[PDB]
Order: structure tokens, then C-alpha cells, then sequence
RNA sequence: AGGAUAGUGGCCUACCAUGGUUUCAACGGGUAACGGGGAAUAAGGGUUCGAUUCCGGAGAGGGAGCCUGAGAAACGGCUACCACAUCCAAGGAAGGCAGCAGGCGCGCAAAUUACCCAAUCCUAAUUCAGGGAGGUAGUGACAAUAAAUAACGAUACAGGGCCCAUUCGGGUCUUGUAAUUGGAAUGAGUACAAUGUAAAUACCUUAACGAGGAACAAUUGGAGGGCAAGUCUGGUGCCAGCAGCCGCGGUAAUUCCAGCUCCAAUAGCGUAUAUUAAAGUUGUUGCAGUUAAAAAGCUCGUAGUUGAACUUUGGGCCCGGUUGGCC
């Protein structure tokens, strides 16, 4: 095994993984306004709570 | 050791001491962002034999030292600012680009001055390759 | 514009230099930025000792756009003024002449053109004109 | 070959990093006045901790002691020349007593905010930075500029800078240039 | 009092005491002879300016698989070899043979990790562009 | 007892006496050791740096020696040797950047071959002459302090109320969302122009400017536990890889690569090495010692460190001071 790193074993595997783009959002704001949106929409346009609260509820 | 002054040759433009200036590359046009520098010249000497004399500033056609440049060019260069310009030639010259030798360091440790030794080798002068 | 008003503050006259040293307070409403003399030439004129004695620094400009802090300097003598008037403040004025000898690197240098002299040179003038051409 | 000039920092973070509710905690101390980052919690807290810590070592030594009677009543009406607490409370031992959102109720984000004129602390924060509202004659560009609790007589607009009056803009003056293409020459 | 005599007299013997059972940390002990300063390889140092050879790779123990292809690389300042890592996905085809490297540690004092044996330092910077800047690729790979 | 010395002194010299320091650590070695005023973390108790702004010392390539001068064993003074190194007509003569810029070497590593005495001071016969002492500037994410990245509208929709309480649809105050369409606020840049500055740059000022998501823009890590944030989708299948630890990947990967969403800080975030607290894991305050590692096999003993009780207690008179008292 002195020579058993092969580079045919490499970054190949992460190439053959597919190749797209990120979709493109609007101006998210930068700054007080953005905290603005991460108050009221934790703590003001929040009406759920599943046991207390769930901030990124991913699809169940 | 060598800090090896830039033989260059103004053709437009009295050129200064204390300027900014863009430099660029041997085969390449200013759009992309790659091998395109942008800095500052040290200082802009003359010549006659063997010895220099400091100037400020140069009209056309005038054959200059420039001094602490080196850095940034590869055997050949232009500096330009006006960055719509393109490259000034390499006319694929001359002779001999042309044999080839092998050479090695003894004693197995100074590797890293031989390999800076022939890095800088090769932008002390142009003929050879 | 809106009444500029020249007031002046702590208004200490000097005896043994023959002038007043005083801080000018300057309060500039809807119109900034005047001049250094424009406002010399007003506080010239309630001072009484002449237009051309007073030496002014300043006008601070406060915060907002409105408000400066000045500080003028009148004399009580014309022409002894220019014997003790700071000379940058003069040539900012006009009234006398502004120097003009060589840059710091052609003076210093010359300091050292000055010690390989020998005496006033000129005997080695004969002798660098006799010998070469020989 | 010089003199220097000293620096100093006016913070210091919290020890412990995340804690579910303690985050939020401070979130209700953001999302109260409209603030802009965590830091300037942190540096009340911090002003809140060197006069505890200067608070606590007046206490501990000894009554009658005049160090405590010139830096405990020169300390507390400092305390009160900008307004944190009223004649109420003026006993020496409410400094200690003191609370983070009392602090923050004397700075000019939130008294534009109270005195009428502004609706909003978001509306009032930017009516601080673009050079609007002095607090006497001075005008003042500082969200956190901690009120001297003597110019509500005379905490109002600028005489300059519309909404403040004198003129009405300079931008206003390309919307009426938009008058001056349309309907205006 | 279980030893140590309380004696306010005795400052002396429980001074010497402290300072002989001061050598027994594993910090104390290896400041004292200046550890990096005669041994470890980084000369008392965060990092050093590398040369490499050529390229290998090291196995990783039980319980796991996957040979994690280090790198063996001598240093300029003292002039002797050492293996490094390379700690990322791809990119050991940026890194060439013969040409600058500039490494560092990884934060664990030596010791390594738990996953590969005998390598200690970890791959910054490659010819003057940071390869972390080539992973997350937003950079100049230059004219060789 | 003299010799020198600015004067003291085994400083040096002749004679005489055998003395100095020590188990409180001298002596010898090491020291990535300039010494202090301080700095960093911080319950108290402290641990670790301090080359560097101030004071004092030593040195000007390495050891010597000396003139001038009040002041030097000077080094931008000299003499000789060593070690480096320069110019040339080959005869010889110049030599000290641990000053200021600058360039090599070494480099994980550190900036202009600028302006000028305007300021603070200094030297000299003395306003003036001078000062790379100094200040002004360009490099700067070495450090700190303040704080932009867009405001309020109107419609509509879901509403949350309150009361119509029969609620399909309401009046009333408030949140998001659908960018429909407004009217303002300007300032980062930009510069007429003035100031600032001896001189200009720049801050404070100030005309004409300078805004509708794509601009005039916010990054860096992360989303098993640790430790706050995914049982969302597609990929490879112990390969490639992740990861500071525990551990995941062998076909559904809540860890790998991407994409959506979200978390944390915000003009900053990680990363690595030495650090301090947390480390009541060095502990004097304040550890453990029957089994987790440890109470010399046992005793004698000099230093060291500790070591019983006892010797004006009490009574009374008066004087002035302070704090709180029908007051």
C-alpha cells in the first residue's frame, strides 16, 4: 500500500454529482430591516406552536 | 541578489514618479479579471554605462529604467491605463527557443534555492526558456 | 443672508505687543462658508485701528451648517505689525512677499557642494583651468 | 518620540452563547425600539455592569464615609441629569435596582418616538440619521445620543431640512421638475 | 490541616513544594524546556513556509474505510521531511509536485485527530492562492 | 606603608595575617533574561507577558588603545589587529544605516528613496542660520469608538379583535402578503464654491447632482448531539468524503456534494499557535492519598517549622467630642 493513494479514486466522485444554479430571490434588506422581518416573523406573524414553537417547520 | 530594473521605453505620455499605473500580461485582453495587476511604481531611474541617475518625468520615445516593477511581468510587458487599450506584441521573435539540459543540486537540501534560483532565472532574461 | 453677526468674546488687548487677542464667535444662518477677510474687513471697522492690522485663523466650522468659530488678531500698529505678524499670515494677506529659495533636496545637497570647497574655490579654478587640457 | 493617545473598548460580549429563550429575551429588546444589531445591547449591559461594579464598592465600604458621600450623590444625580429615574427613586439603592429597557428609554430613537411626530421608532431612527433633529440649536446625527433630560422645552426639528421647514427640499425640487417637464417649463 | 504546615513562618517549604509538583502538567512541563524551540518541527511556530516532493496517502483505522491521501512535504527552515493533509474534497490535482505550500496545525497540540496516525498539519496556502479559495472556487489558479 | 586617582578603596605595588560564602542554596550551569513605571484575563486569592511610547543601563561589525574638549575611552573622532567588503593608471587610497527613508539575506512575519521648520522644543557669537529631533502627508481590516444598505402611503387578500352575535358581509385599531401605482427623505459617492492647511489632501461646511430590486448590495460559518437552526428535494453508496470529540457514509445519508428554507454575528466572521478564566483538573484561601495514581518497610536524628498555664483585673470621680432624642 505505498502507492494506494491512485488519484482515480479523487474528486470524481463530487464531479459526477450534477451541476445547477441557484434560483434567484429579491433584495432580502441589510440591516435593521432585516432583524424588522426576524422579530415579527418569529415573535408577531406567528400563530403556531406545535408543543411551544417551530420556526422552520420542513414538510411533515 | 538581483531587484532588476525594467528596461522600458515610453511611446505616449510624460511619464512620473509616484504614479499609479495598470500592468498587464503577455498574451491578454483587459476583460476578464485574471493576470491584470494594478500598483504603483517605486521609482524611475536612467542609465548611461554603468552607472544611474534618477529622473521625474519622460516624454515619448525615451528609453527608461524602472525600478521595482519586475515583479509583476514575465519576460515582456505593458502598463497601461486606459483600459480599453490592447497588449503591445511578442512579433514571435527569433532563434532558439531551443535545447535542453538537466540540472540538479547536490546534497539533497537546497531545492528551495534552486527552485526560487531558476524562478527568477527565468524573468532575468528573455532568450532563455 | 440672515445676519451673519460678527460677535466677539474674550476680548483681551495686549500691551507689550501693541495689540488685542480675542476669540470671534460666528453664528452664519442660510448662508455657510464665507471667506478668511470678508469678516476681518467687518471687525476692521468697529476696532477702529486700521482695515489691514488684524490676522485671522479660523472659522471652525460647527456642526450642522450654520455656526463657525473664528479667532482674529487686530494690532495696534501698522507697520510694527509686519515686524512680529506671523509671515505665513502675511503671505496669506498679500502685504508682504512670499520667499522663494530652493526645495529641501536641492539646499542640503548644496551643504554638501559646500564642505569639498577648500577655501573660496577659486584657487582651484586656476588650477582645474591650467591642468586639463594641460 | 511622542505622546500617545489612550483607546478603549465599550463592550464586552456575553459569556455563554446560546441559550433558547435568553437570545429572545434579547430579541423583545430588539424588537422593541428597532435597533440594528446585538452589540448595543451588549454595551448598556456593559454600562450597566462597570456602574454596578462601581455601585457595589460604595456600598460595601463605610456610611459616613465622604468618598461615598462625594461619588454616591454625584453619582446619582449624574445618574438623573439624563432622566433614567425620576426624584422617586433618589435613595442611592435603586441604582442598583436599575433594569435594561430603562436605559434605552432615554435615548432620542425613542423619545422622537414618544413626543409624538414620528409614529414608529423605524420612522424614528431614520429621522435621526438623515440630518434631521437637534436637541437644542445642535443638530445631531447619533442614534444613541442618551437625552441631557433639558431640552424637551426645545426638542424639535431643525430650522433647515424640511419636515423642519425653510425650504422644502432639494428633492423635492426634481419632483417638481417633474412639475417643470409636465405641466411646467 | 492534612500536610502543608500553615505556619506563617513556613512560606519558604511550601513555596518549594508548589514548585517541585509544578512539574507534573502537561503544559508546565513542556514550556519549561522550550518544547517547539528543540524538538516538534514548527519552530515555535503556527506555521512554516513548505516545499513538497509528491503526493501519497495514509489509511484511516477502525471503525472506518476510505484512505485519505496525505501529502509528504519538507520545510525551509529546518530542512527535514514531514507528512501533512489535506483536509477537503478534490482539489489535490491543484496541488502539484515540487512548488510552494504554505501549512499549519490543526488546533489539536499535535496528537492526531482520531481518524489518520502520524499527520499533524494541515494545507493553507499552495503557490500563493489559498485553496480554500479553490474549493469554494473564487480565484486566479495562476500561469505555472 | 606607599604608587596612581577628580577624590574613597587590594584599584596597583612590597611586607605581614590566613582568611571570605553555605543547605536561609553560596558556587556552577541554563535563561527564546535589558531592569522598572505597566499590560492581558478578571469574585477574592492570582497566572502569564512587558523587545516597544516614560525613567535608568549597555552598544554602534568583534575585542582592545588614545587625542581634542568642561563633559567621551565618543564611534555620522582617530590608531592597530580580526572579519567582511569598494575604486582604479597595479603605485595606493577610501570603510561602518542597532539614525531617516530604501534594498538584499532570513523570512509565519513588519510601510514612502515624499513635504517642511508652520507647531513643540533644541544648538550656536545668536529673532533670522540650522535640525530625516520633530510635524504634515500616501500603505493600513495591527488595535479601538459612532453607525447606512432605503422610509411612509393607497388598493386588495387572509385576518386578529371589539361590538351587528343570525355572520354570508360589516364600522372600528393592528400584523403579514399580492411591488399594483404615489408623494416625500436624501446620503455613500460627486463637485461648482468657500474654509481648512504656511502649502494642498481629508473631516466639519455648501450650489447642480446623486434610488424602485437589477440597482448605489452583506459577508463568513452552520443546520445529528455538543450547540440555536431540516426527518425538504436530487446525487455517490464505507468509494468520494464529513468532522475539534462522540461518531456518520455498506441504496430511503435529519452529517458527504449541490438546491430551497432557516439559524449566529454584522462591516465583520472564521482559521492556526502561544496564552488566562472556566481548571476547587496545582489549589494559601482551596485538591487527593481503605480500593480510582499515591502514606517512605520501620525508626533515630541536625537544620527547618510548630510548642502548656501564670505577671493591673476591677471600682469610683470629673472633663471635653460625636451620633440619634417632649425637642
Amino acid at each position: 500500500a505505498k502507492v494506494h493513494g491512485s488519484l482515480a479514486r479523487a474528486g470524481k466522485v463530487k464531479s459526477q454529482t450534477p451541476k445547477v444554479e441557484k434560483t434567484e430571490k429579491p433584495k432580502k434588506p441589510k440591516g435593521r430591516a432585516y432583524k424588522r422581518l426576524l422579530y415579527t416573523r418569529r415573535f408577531v406573524n406567528v400563530t403556531l406552536v406545535n408543543g411551544k414553537r417551530r420556526m422552520n417547520p420542513g414538510p411533515s | 541578489k538581483g531587484r532588476f530594473y525594467a528596461f522600458g521605453r515610453v511611446f505616449a505620455g510624460t511619464v512620473k514618479s509616484g504614479q499609479k499605473v495598470r500592468i498587464q500580461g503577455p498574451n491578454y485582453v483587459p476583460g476578464k479579471k485574471d493576470d491584470l495587476f494594478i500598483k504603483a511604481i517605486q521609482r524611475v531611474v536612467l542609465m548611461m554605462g554603468r552607472f544611474v541617475e534618477p529622473i521625474d518625468d519622460c516624454p515619448a520615445g525615451n528609453i527608461i529604467g524602472l525600478v521595482g516593477i519586475d515583479q509583476f511581468l514575465l519576460k515582456t510587458g505593458t502598463l497601461t491605463t486606459s483600459e480599453t487599450a490592447h497588449n503591445m506584441k511578442v512579433m514571435k521573435f527569433s532563434v532558439s527557443p531551443v535545447v535542453q539540459v538537466a540540472v540538479e543540486v547536490k546534497n539533497a537540501n537546497d531545492l528551495p534555492k534552486l527552485v526560487e534560483g531558476l524562478k527568477r532565472l527565468s524573468k532575468s532574461d528573455p532568450c532563455v526558456l | 443672508s440672515d445676519a451673519v453677526t460678527i460677535r466677539t468674546r474674550k476680548v483681551i488687548s495686549n500691551p507689550l505687543l501693541a495689540r488685542k487677542q480675542f476669540v470671534v464667535d460666528v453664528l452664519h444662518p442660510n448662508r455657510a462658508n464665507v471667506s478668511k477677510d470678508e469678516l476681518r474687513e467687518k471687525l476692521a471697522e468697529v476696532y477702529k485701528a486700521e482695515k489691514d492690522a488684524v490676522s485671522v485663523f479660523g472659522f471652525r466650522t460647527q456642526f450642522g451648517g450654520g455656526k463657525s468659530v473664528g479667532f482674529g488678531l487686530v494690532y495696534n500698529s501698522v507697520a510694527e505689525a509686519k515686524k512680529f505678524e506671523p509671515t505665513y499670515r502675511l503671505v496669506r494677506y498679500g502685504l508682504a512677499e512670499k520667499v522663494e529659495k530652493a526645495s529641501r533636496q536641492q539646499r542640503k545637497q548644496k551643504k554638501n557642494r559646500d564642505k569639498k570647497i577648500f577655501g573660496t574655490g577659486k584657487r582651484l579654478a586656476k588650477k582645474v583651468a591650467r591642468r586639463n587640457a594641460d | 518620540p511622542r505622546a500617545p493617545r489612550t483607546y478603549s473598548k465599550t463592550y464586552s460580549t456575553p459569556k455563554r452563547p446560546y441559550e433558547s429563550s435568553r437570545l429572545d429575551a434579547e430579541l423583545k429588546l430588539a424588537g422593541e425600539f428597532g435597533l440594528k444589531n446585538k452589540k448595543e445591547i451588549y454595551r448598556i449591559s456593559f454600562q450597566l455592569s462597570k456602574i454596578r461594579r462601581a455601585a457595589r464598592d460604595l456600598l460595601t465600604r463605610d456610611e459616613k464615609d465622604p468618598k461615598r458621600l462625594f461619588e454616591g450623590n454625584a453619582l446619582i444625580r449624574r445618574l438623573v441629569r439624563v432622566g433614567v429615574l425620576s426624584e422617586d427613586k433618589k435613595k442611592l439603592d435603586y441604582v442598583l435596582a436599575l433594569k435594561v429597557e430603562d436605559f434605552l428609554e432615554r435615548r432620542l430613537q425613542t423619545q422622537v418616538y414618544k413626543l409624538g411626530l414620528a409614529k414608529s421608532v423605524h420612522h424614528a431612527r431614520v429621522l435621526i440619521t438623515q440630518r434631521h433633529i437637534a436637541v437644542g440649536k445642535q443638530i445631531v446625527n447619533i442614534p444613541s445620543f442618551m437625552v441631557r433630560l433639558d431640552s424637551e422645552k426645545h426638542i424639535d426639528f431643525a430650522p433647515t431640512s424640511p419636515f423642519g421647514g425653510a425650504r422644502p427640499g432639494r428633492v423635492a425640487r426634481r419632483n417638481a421638475a417633474r412639475k417643470a417637464e409636465a405641466s411646467g417649463e | 490541616g492534612k500536610g502543608k504546615p500553615r505556619g506563617l513562618n513556613s512560606a519558604r517549604k511550601l513555596r518549594v513544594h508548589r514548585r517541585n509538583n509544578r512539574w507534573a502538567e502537561n503544559n508546565y512541563k513542556k514550556r519549561l524546556l522550550g518544547t517547539a524551540f528543540k524538538s516538534s518541527p514548527f519552530g515555535g511556530s503556527s506555521h512554516a513556509k513548505g516545499i513538497v516532493l509528491e503526493k501519497l496517502g495514509i489509511e484511516s483505522k477502525q471503525p472506518n474505510s476510505a484512505i485519505r491521501k496525505c501529502v509528504r512535504v519538507q520545510l525551509i527552515k529546518n530542512g527535514k521531511k514531514v507528512t501533512a493533509f489535506v483536509p477537503n474534497d478534490g482539489c489535490l490535482n491543484f496541488v502539484d509536485e515540487n512548488d510552494e505550500v504554505l501549512l499549519a496545525g490543526f488546533g489539536r497540540k499535535g496528537k492526531a485527530k482520531g481518524d489518520i496516525p502520524g499527520v499533524r498539519f494541515k494545507v493553507v496556502k499552495v503557490s500563493g492562492v489559498s485553496l480554500l479559495a479553490l474549493w469554494k472556487e473564487k480565484k486566479e489558479k495562476p500561469r505555472s
